């Protein structure tokens, strides 16, 4: 029977793309879902009338910034309990446990008091790292099952019943990182729904939120060093809030439930006993002394870069230089125009396949020290509204760039280390450094300029990452064994 | 146009000349007053010809039309008041039947030759004054059945002939004022023509003693009940004056403005039915017992400023004998305010066994000193109510008012009182009801102050400066039946707590202008005082202008009938829940130039229920929604009277709203608006379930 199997490989192949593009989407909507929300609170947070007619003595700063801390710093004990955490439950269990902590997030934002928005900010802050972790491993190891699947198929005899690709899975993982992140960057478009739709409205214009501001650009000294005290023309009114929190909260469980009625199961309880078998006393200290491996000393740089870039794309730019001419009205604007650039990246990367894997990595750091030029030398005026293209522009290509690097950084990571132990030990200590960047940029706020930084950062990794690309051809042979 | 409600037209200030006509049918009174008509067309009052009344005075009509009387067979009331009617004629109101009252109170009209009023038998009110009448003659025979009060005051009447007044033949005539006319003799036989007369007046007629004299005797034999003699020029009265007034029973006398220099011996004495008797503003010199004798029937005497004047330039004062009232035995009302009398004699009052009202305010101006022997002459009186303000009283001896045991009403305010309230001074004031101590300059209480009066159930201490309130026990202590207490503008710092205890019958408190502050706050010897223990019957309520910054809880419980609170000009600024529970019958509450800040549900609920009145202005208002939300959502709702709500209702705080209406604010951006507090947690209780029932189930 020839054609039975191949209608029954054809299901799984179908199964496999479907259950891929479930993934994607309900990352989609839940990270967007996040930022719409998390942008909204800080916007409405920022003036006299919203904090001291609806609330008034709560202490809304205060609260906001410990929202923020426990949502920075909490990463931290999320490393020190992801693991065996993750082994606990599942590939797809901690994406769920995960997506259902952002929708406690997202639930715990209608009251909005002390006991019950920091806990929930801990519980954000310990589930952002293991979520991006066990997405990047339940992604690639669906790409490794679907090119094994393909190659059992295409070599029934042929291919070896131990170790089928050895290291060949880059054409089908490329394919499917390629959308996984134009739809993780297309979120950033979604996340600007609420905004455009109600937030837009409700504020006056620039020449009054945009008045006590004489320096802008490269004379920051902090992320808004000045700008008015209020920024709503009018206090919005409690109806239309509470339909777009609940439209939020409706589409945050339309993904939650798209996620768990077409992910499937992709954890094998066959492979779950395999992976028992390692113990619970060995697997805290593995992720520790995996310190030893050749490629992490290299990549780490890479993984903070990573982290401080996405992190400038989302505050230093849009609350940095796109708040100089024009105010809150077209920053919704740029970031929807940074999200569709970063989705043409995507495919732009994705149609990269015939070159070999380390070319555009270093080019789209290069395209940010381009960019980090004219973020040197060029400061536009506040006062005027002369050049506006300038800034969609610098936009459009910081999101080409941002994508470049993000997807090549997923391919390889993907391609170095094939095995499900390693896949998920570096993916951890990939995200885990991500989330450290994200704090020390954090922790980089009311700074006078943040650009030198990046500028030594971006050159001390192009040099180093193709440093570790030159040792690899000349067979070095380094790779640390804890079976 | 003109102004239409219940029958009525108000067509007065519209400045309008022609007859309107857009006025229902059906209407019975048209008010034209402040108008510039200058006639009534006959022809145009067709449309409504069921008008009862009729004004159209403040006008300058020249001439009647007689058809305008036959189109409206139902005018009864007619009013051409301040116009310019210059002739009448005889058949102008020949027509005229239907007519009740004729009001021609300015025409300068000088001469009628004819006979007008010969078919108008229902007219009742008659009015010719102001006008040029020269003689008091309307015709030629006996007309105006029905007449009872005829006006023909500020004329021109020279004198009163007997024929002249013949037409009143049988006519019961009740009112007849010959004011403002200088009339200088008086024919014999003149009033006797009159079928009856029960009025006269003559107010500032330049009238003479010979002139009221023959007067007198030309009113002999008739039925004159009611006569003035105001603003005349009698100097002096004599025996013979009033000789004329002995046959007819005269009931009231007024002899007001006439600068009596004396008043003769029996002057009054052939008056026997002398009821009501008025003395205002002469400036008598002398009295005599034997001046009032002849008073049997006099119950109504009034002396305000009847006697001589301050003169500054020669220094006199008018010396009144002993037993001058002793022949008035019958007399209730006697009143001598505004006087110069220098003190009381022993006998002053003897005689008057029937004085129960007596007013003496500003009578005497070196009184000074009351002492026991002062009021010895009022003994036998029952007096029930005695005025002694403005009299520039210093002290008060013991036992002065024990002469009047019957005596109810007291006043001593407005003196200048300087001792120590003993309290032997109210000795003998059995039945006594209000004391008036108000407005004087120092007083010292005691603690046997008030316990010779426990029927006392009124006491006034406005602007006393009292002091030594705060002994034991309360003087207020044996006042059982004490209604209403009033002391304001007192300073009193320190009150003890004992003050105002078994007062079951108090009813009204007045407590402004004491400051007050101090000892509700955070008392040095304890806790709030709360001195409204046990009034239990409390009704009204002030305690404004006393710098309160704070009321301590549980000073209002058990206060079910209290009913208007005032607490304006205060510096209360937080205010504890629960303390107005028992405020559930509230009707009228003050919060006026106060620190309020915020007004919640917890504090405004049970007072709210049933409040009739509020006044909240000139208060800093937080305009937040946590502050002010259930206010305003009250306020919008509610029906109870606000005085000046959009205009001093503001809000201060915060920045934004500074110089806000409170009624502008809105309240549909609040928290307490949107259901999110129940869909937060329906969501959060949900979405836990949904995570650990699956976990548990997949798990296993
Ligand atoms: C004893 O005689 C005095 C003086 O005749 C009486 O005082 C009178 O008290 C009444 C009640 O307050 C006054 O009426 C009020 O006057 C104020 C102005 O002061 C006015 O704003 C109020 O609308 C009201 O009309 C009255 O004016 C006052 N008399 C005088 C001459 O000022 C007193 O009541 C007498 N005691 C009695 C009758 O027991
Ligand atoms: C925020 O903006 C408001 C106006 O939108 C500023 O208020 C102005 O302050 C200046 C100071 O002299 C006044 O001359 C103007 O009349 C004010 N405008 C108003 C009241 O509408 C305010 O100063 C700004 N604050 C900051 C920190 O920039
Ligand atoms: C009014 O008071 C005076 C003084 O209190 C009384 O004068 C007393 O008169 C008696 C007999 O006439 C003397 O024995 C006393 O020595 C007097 N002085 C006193 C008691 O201090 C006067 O009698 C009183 N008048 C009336 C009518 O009782
Ligand atoms: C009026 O009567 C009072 C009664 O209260 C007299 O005051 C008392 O005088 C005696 C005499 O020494 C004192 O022992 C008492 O302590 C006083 N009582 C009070 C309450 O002070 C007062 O002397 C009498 N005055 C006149 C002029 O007779
Ligand atoms: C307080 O007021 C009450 C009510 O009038 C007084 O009680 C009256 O007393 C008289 C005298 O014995 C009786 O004739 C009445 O029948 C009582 N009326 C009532 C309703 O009980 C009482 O006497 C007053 N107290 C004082 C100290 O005067
Ligand atoms: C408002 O902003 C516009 C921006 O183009 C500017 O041209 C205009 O002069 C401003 N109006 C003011 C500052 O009153
Ligand atoms: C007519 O109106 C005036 C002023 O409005 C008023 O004084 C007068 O009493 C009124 N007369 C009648 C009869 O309504
Ligand atoms: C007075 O009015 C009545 C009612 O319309 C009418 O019948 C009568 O003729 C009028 N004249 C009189 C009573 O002289
Ligand atoms: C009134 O007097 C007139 C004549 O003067 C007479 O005709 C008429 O009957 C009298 N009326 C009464 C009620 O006496
Ligand atoms: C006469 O005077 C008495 C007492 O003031 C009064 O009741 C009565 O109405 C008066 N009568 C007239 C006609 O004025
Ligand atoms: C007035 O009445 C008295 C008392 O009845 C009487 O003697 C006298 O004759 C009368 N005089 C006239 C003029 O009627
Ligand atoms: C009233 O009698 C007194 C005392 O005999 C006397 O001095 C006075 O002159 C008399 N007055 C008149 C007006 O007779
Ligand atoms: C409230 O206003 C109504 C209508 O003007 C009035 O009838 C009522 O007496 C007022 N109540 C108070 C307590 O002022
Ligand atoms: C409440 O306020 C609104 C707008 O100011 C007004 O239209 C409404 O009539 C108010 N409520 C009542 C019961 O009058």
């Amino acid at each position: 029977e020839e054609e039975e199997e191949r209608r029954y490989y054809r299901r799984k192949r179908l199964g496999v793309v479907k259950n891929v593009l479930a993934a994607s989407t309900g990352v989609t909507l839940t990270y967007g879902v996040y930022l719409g929300l998390l942008q909204m609170q800080l916007i409405l947070h920022y003036d006299e009338t919203y904090r001291e007619v609806k609330y008034g003595n709560m202490g809304l700063p205060d609260i906001d910034s410990k929202m923020l801390m426990g949502i920075n710093v909490t990463p931290i004990a999320a490393l020190l309990y992801t693991p065996v955490l993750i082994r606990f439950f599942g590939t797809k269990w901690m994406m769920f446990l995960a997506v259902g902590i952002y929708a406690l997030f997202v639930s715990t934002n209608y009251w909005e008091r002390y006991y019950t928005l920091v806990p929930s900010a801990v519980a954000l802050g310990m589930a952002i790292v293991p979520l991006w972790a066990s997405m990047g491993n339940y992604i690639t190891r669906m790409s490794q099952k679907y090119y094994e699947y393909s190659h059992y198929k295409e070599q029934d005899e042929q291919g070896p019943q131990q170790r089928p690709p050895r290291g060949s899975h880059a054409p089908y993982l490329l394919v499917f990182q390629a959308i996984f992140y134009s739809f993780f960057h297309l979120s950033f478009a979604c996340a600007q729904l609420p905004m455009i739709y109600f937030l837009n409205n409700y504020l006056y214009d620039l020449n009054h939120t945009l008045i006590n501001v004489q320096s802008c650009g490269t004379k920051s000294q902090g992320i808004l060093n000045g700008f008015n005290k209020t920024v709503l023309r009018t206090l919005p009114r409690s109806k239309n809030l509470i339909v777009v929190e609940s439209v939020l909260m409706a589409v945050a469980f339309l993904a939650m439930l798209m996620v768990l009625g077409l992910c499937g199961a992709a954890y094998r309880p066959t492979e779950e006993i395999d992976l028992r078998s390692v113990g619970w006393g060995n697997i805290f200290q593995l992720p520790f002394k995996h310190v030893r491996d050749f490629r992490l000393r290299h990549l780490v740089p890479f993984f903070i870069y990573s982290g401080f870039e996405v992190l400038f794309a989302c505050t230093g730019f849009a609350l940095g230089y796109g708040v100089c001419s024009m105010g809150l009205e077209r920053l919704a604007y740029l970031l929807i125009a940074y999200s569709l650039g970063a989705s043409a990246s995507s495919v732009l990367g994705l149609l990269g396949l015939w070159l070999p894997r380390s070319v555009p990595l270093v080019a789209g750091a290069g395209l940010h020290l381009l960019l980090t030029l004219s973020l040197f030398f060029w400061a536009p005026a506040p006062r005027v509204l002369q050049h506006s293209w300038i800034f969609y522009f610098v936009a459009a290509l910081w999101g080409v760039g941002s994508a470049l690097n993000k997807t090549g950084l997923s391919t390889l990571l993907g391609i170095l280390y094939e095995d499900k132990e390693r896949q998920d030990f570096i993916f951890t200590i990939y995200h885990w450094w991500q989330a450290v960047a994200i704090f020390v940029v954090y922790l980089g706020s009311s700074l006078p300029m943040k650009a030198k930084l990046a500028v030594l950062l971006v050159t001390l990794v192009a040099a180093a990452a193709s440093y570790l690309w030159m040792e690899q051809k000349l067979q070095q042979g380094l790779v640390p064994r804890q079976p | 146009q003109c102004t239409v409600r219940y029958n009525v037209a108000d067509c007065s200030h519209l400045k309008l000349t022609h007859i309107p006509d857009d006025l229902p049918s059906n209407i019975t009174v048209l008010n034209l007053t402040h108008n510039q008509l200058r006639r009534l067309p006959p022809t145009n009052f067709t449309r409504y010809s069921q008008l009862a009344i009729l004004d159209a005075g403040f006008n300058s009509i020249s001439k009647l039309e007689p058809e305008l009387c036959q189109i409206l067979p139902l005018l009864k009331v007619l009013n051409l008041q301040h116009n310019e009617l210059s002739q009448i004629s005889d058949q102008t109101f020949v027509f005229c039947t239907n007519l009740t009252e004729l009001d021609l109170m300015s025409n300068s009209i000088h001469k009628i030759k004819s006979n007008p009023f010969k078919n108008q038998k229902n007219l009742i009110k008659l009015d010719l004054s102001h006008n040029g009448l020269s003689s008091t003659k309307l015709g030629t025979g006996v007309q105006l059945e029905n007449l009872q009060e005829l006006l023909l005051a500020k004329n021109k009447i020279l004198a009163l002939r007997s024929e002249e007044l013949e037409f009143l033949g049988n006519s019961s005539l009740r009112k007849l004022d010959l004011s403002s006319n200088p009339l200088k003799e008086f024919s014999p036989g003149c009033f006797q023509t009159i079928g009856k007369l029960f009025a006269l007046l003559l107010n500032n007629a330049q009238l003479n003693p010979h002139l009221t004299e023959k007067l007198c005797w030309e009113l002999s034999n008739t039925s004159i009940q009611n006569l003035s003699l105001a603003n005349n020029q009698l100097l002096a009265t004599s025996e013979s004056t009033f000789s004329g007034l002995k046959w007819t029973n005269l009931t009231q006398l007024d002899l007001s403005y006439n600068n009596l220099h004396d008043v003769g011996n029996g002057s009054f004495s052939y008056l026997p039915s002398l009821r009501y008797l008025s003395l205002e503003y002469n400036n008598i010199q002398r009295l005599s017992p034997r001046s009032f004798y002849g008073l049997s029937n006099l119950r109504y005497l009034s002396l305000k400023r009847a006697f001589t004047k301050q003169s500054v330039s020669l220094a006199s004062h008018p010396n009144i004998d002993d037993f001058s009232f002793q022949w008035l035995k019958y007399l209730e009302y006697l009143n001598m305010d505004d006087n110069n009398i220098p003190s009381t004699k022993s006998n002053t009052f003897t005689g008057l066994v029937s004085l129960k009202y007596l007013s003496l305010s500003k009578t005497f101006t070196s009184l000074q000193t009351l002492t026991n022997e002062t009021f010895v002459s009022l003994a036998h009186s029952p007096l029930l109510t005695l005025n002694l303000t403005k009299n520039h009283i210093s002290k008060i001896a013991n036992g002065t008012f024990s002469w009047l045991g019957q005596l109810r009403i007291l006043d001593l305010g407005l003196n200048e009182i300087e001792q120590k309230l003993s309290g032997q001074e109210w000795r003998g004031l059995r039945n006594i009801f209000e004391i008036y101590l108000s407005y004087n300059k120092y007083l010292q209480l005691s603690t046997s102050s008030f316990a010779l009066v426990p029927s006392l159930q009124r006491l006034m201490l406005r602007r006393v400066a009292l002091k030594n309130v705060d002994i034991s026990p309360s003087p207020f202590r044996p006042l059982r039946n004490l209604t209403i207490l009033d002391l304001s503008n007192n300073n009193i710092a320190n009150i003890n707590e004992d003050l105002l205890e078994g007062l079951e019958n108090l009813e009204i408190l007045d407590f402004q202008h004491n400051n007050l502050a101090r000892l509700w706050k955070r008392a040095n010897p304890g806790g709030p005082v709360n001195f409204l223990k046990g009034l239990s019957h409390l009704h009204i309520l002030n305690l404004e202008s006393n710098g309160l910054d704070e009321i301590p809880v549980g000073v209002f419980k058990n206060l079910f009938e209290l009913k208007s609170i005032n607490l304006g000009l205060n510096n209360l600024n937080k205010l504890e829940p629960f303390i107005f529970d028992d405020q559930t019958s509230l009707r009228s509450l003050n919060l006026q130039k106060n620190l309020i800040t915020s007004v919640e549900k917890d504090v405004f609920g049970p007072p709210f229920q049933n409040l009739n009145s509020l006044d909240m202005r000139f208060n800093p208002f937080d305009c937040t929604c946590e502050s002010i939300s259930w206010f305003v959502n009250w306020i919008n709702q509610t029906h109870t009277n606000i005085s000046e709500l959009s205009t001093h209702y503001l809000c201060n705080t915060p920045h934004h709203y500074y110089g806000f209406p409170l009624k502008l604010f809105d309240t549909s951006s609040c928290k307490d608006s949107a259901p999110f507090e129940l869909l937060f947690i329906i969501s959060t209780s949900m979405l836990l379930v949904f995570i650990l029932v699956v976990l548990l189930i997949h798990i296993e």
